[PDB]
C-alpha cells in the first residue's frame, strides 16, 4: 500500500514522556484490550 | 545547570527495568505503571531511612551513591516535582505527596520538615484504630487528586498500622493531530497466536512523526499533545516482541525525541481502557530492595518509639486513549507497621 500501513493491531509497548524534563510519565505494555 | 536531567536517567533506567520484571510475570496480560509515582514515594520514603536499608532504596533505584551524593538526589526530586506541577496551560499534569500519621506517633521533626520541603508533601493526623474511617479518609484523598480515576486503592487497611506514604499522579491531554471520530471503526486485533479481539480501531491518513528502527526491529510512531509531552508507541516486528523490551534505553528514546521528521502512512490505533494494579513487593525484591520489608528495616529516621516496618507497597494506574487524547492516573500506596 501507498502510503504505507501501519497497524496496531497487536500487542504493543508503549510511553509517556514529559517533554521539559524528559522524565517518563507512565509506561505500557497492552496485550489485550477488552482485559480491563 | 538543572537538576533533573541528572537523575532523569536513573528514573528511566529504573523504570524500564523495572518493568522487565513485570514481564517476566505473565507474558499474557496488560501492563501500566507510573514509574514517576512509583518512584518519588520509595525516595521520599528513603528519608527515614538508615543504613544498609536507605542504601537498598536509593540503590535498588538505579542511584548510583558514590558518583552522585544523597543530598543531591532530593535536590533533583524537589526539581522534578516543581516543574510537573507547572500550569501546561493546554495540558493538565499534577502529582501530590501524603503523609498519614497516627496520633500517638512523635517524629523525628527533622524527618517531617524534609518531606514538607523537599517533597512538599501534606499532612495528616489520623486514628488507625478506626480502620474502615481511615481507610476512607485515604481513600479520598487519592480520588479527589486523581479526579475520581483511581477510587479504591487501598483494599485492606491493616489493623496496627502506625503510619501510611501515599503518591498520586494525573494527566489529561490532548493530541496535536487529533483522530476524527466519523473514521474509528471496529477491527480484529491478534493478542495470541489464536485469539482474536474485536476492537474499536481509530484512524488517520496524514502526515506522522513515524520511522522503523531496524536495530529494535519495529516501527516506532512519536505523538505530541498540545503542550510539554509527548506519546510514544513501539509496534515490534513479528516475533520481536521480546528483543523490543530488551533493547530499549533512555537515551535512545532521547534519540527519538529530538527527531521531528514527518512521513507519510495510514495509522490505525486501537482506543484503550485498561488498568495495572500491583504487589509491588517481590517485584523490588528482584530488583534488590529487600531489607525495608523485613525484619531488619531501619526507619529511626521517622520515629524513636519504635520499629517499623514496611507491609504493603501497593501501586495501580489506569489509561484511557481516545480520538481526543489521553487521560491517565497513578497512585502509590505504602504502610508501615511495628516489627
Ligand atoms: C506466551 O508465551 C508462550 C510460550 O510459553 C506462547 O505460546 C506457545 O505458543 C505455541 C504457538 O504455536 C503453542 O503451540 C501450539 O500447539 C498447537 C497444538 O497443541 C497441542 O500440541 C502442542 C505440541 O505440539 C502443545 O504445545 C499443546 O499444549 C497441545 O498438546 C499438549 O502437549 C503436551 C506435551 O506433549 C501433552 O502432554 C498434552 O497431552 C497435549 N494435549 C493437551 C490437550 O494438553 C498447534 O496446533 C499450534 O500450531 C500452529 O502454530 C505454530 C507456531 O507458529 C506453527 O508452527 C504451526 O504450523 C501451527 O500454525 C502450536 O504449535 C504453545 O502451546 C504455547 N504455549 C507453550 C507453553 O509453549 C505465547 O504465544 C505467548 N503469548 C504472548 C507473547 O502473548
Ligand atoms: C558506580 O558506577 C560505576 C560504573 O558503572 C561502577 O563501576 C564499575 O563497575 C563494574 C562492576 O563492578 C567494574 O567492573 C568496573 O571496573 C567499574 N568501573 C570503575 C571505573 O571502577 C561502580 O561499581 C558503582 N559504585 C558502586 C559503589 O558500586
Ligand atoms: C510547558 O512548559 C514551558 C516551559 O518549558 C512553559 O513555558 C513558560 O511559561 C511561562 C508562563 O507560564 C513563561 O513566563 C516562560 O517564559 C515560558 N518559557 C520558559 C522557557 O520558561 C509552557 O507554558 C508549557 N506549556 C506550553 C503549552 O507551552
Amino acid at each position: 500500500s501507498i502510503p504505507p500501513e501501519v497497524k496496531f493491531n497487536k500487542p504493543f509497548v508503549f510511553l509517556m514522556i514529559e517533554q521539559n524534563t524528559k522524565s517518563p510519565l507512565f509506561m505500557g505494555k497492552v496485550v489485550n484490550p477488552t482485559q480491563k | 545547570h538543572p537538576t533533573f536531567n541528572k537523575i532523569t536517567p536513573n528514573l528511566a533506567e529504573f523504570a524500564f527495568s523495572l518493568y522487565r520484571q513485570l514481564a517476566h510475570q505473565s507474558n499474557s496480560t496488560n501492563i501500566f505503571f507510573s514509574p514517576v509515582s512509583i518512584a518519588t514515594a520509595f525516595a521520599m520514603l528513603s528519608l527515614g531511612t538508615k543504613a544498609d536499608t536507605h542504601d537498598e532504596i536509593l540503590e535498588g533505584l538505579n542511584f548510583n551513591l558514590t558518583e552522585i551524593p544523597e543530598a543531591q538526589i532530593h535536590e533533583g526530586f524537589q526539581e522534578l516535582l516543581r516543574t510537573l506541577n507547572q500550569p501546561d496551560s493546554q495540558l493538565q499534569l499534577t502529582t501530590g505527596n501524603g503523609l498519614f500519621l497516627s496520633e500517638g506517633l512523635k517524629l523525628v521533626d527533622k524527618f517531617l520538615e524534609d518531606v514538607k520541603k523537599l517533597y512538599h508533601s501534606e499532612a495528616f493526623t489520623v486514628n488507625f484504630g478506626d480502620t474502615e474511617e481511615a481507610k476512607k479518609q485515604i481513600n479520598d484523598y487519592v480520588e479527589k487528586g486523581t479526579q475520581g480515576k483511581i477510587v479504591d486503592l487501598v483494599k485492606e487497611l491493616d489493623r496496627d498500622t502506625v503510619f501510611a506514604l501515599v503518591n498520586y499522579i494525573f494527566f489529561k491531554g490532548k493530541w496535536e493531530r487529533p483522530f476524527e471520530v466519523k473514521d474509528t471503526e471496529e477491527e480484529d486485533f491478534h493478542v495470541d497466536q489464536v485469539t482474536t479481539v474485536k476492537v474499536p480501531m481509530m484512524k488517520r491518513l496524514g502526515m506522522f512523526n513515524i520511522q522503523h528502527c531496524k536495530k529494535l526491529s519495529s516501527w516506532v510512531l512519536l505523538m505530541k499533545y498540545l503542550g510539554n509531552a509527548t506519546a510514544i508507541f513501539f509496534l515490534p516486528d513479528e516475533g520481536k516482541l521480546q528483543h523490543l523490551e530488551n533493547e530499549l534505553t533512555h537515551d535512545i528514546i532521547t534519540k527519538f525525541l529530538e527527531n521531528e521528521d514527518r512521513r507519510s502512512a495510514s495509522l490505525h490505533l486501537p482506543k484503550l481502557s485498561i488498568t495495572g494494579t500491583y504487589d509491588l513487593k517481590s517485584v523490588l525484591g528482584q530488583l534488590g530492595i529487600t531489607k525495608v520489608f523485613s525484619n531488619g528495616a531501619d526507619l529511626s529516621g521517622v520515629t524513636e518509639e519504635a520499629p517499623l516496618k514496611l507491609s504493603k507497597a501497593v501501586h495501580k494506574a489506569v489509561l484511557t486513549i481516545d480520538e481526543k487524547g489521553t487521560e491517565a492516573a497513578g497512585a502509590m500506596f505504602l504502610e508501615a507497621i511495628p516489627m
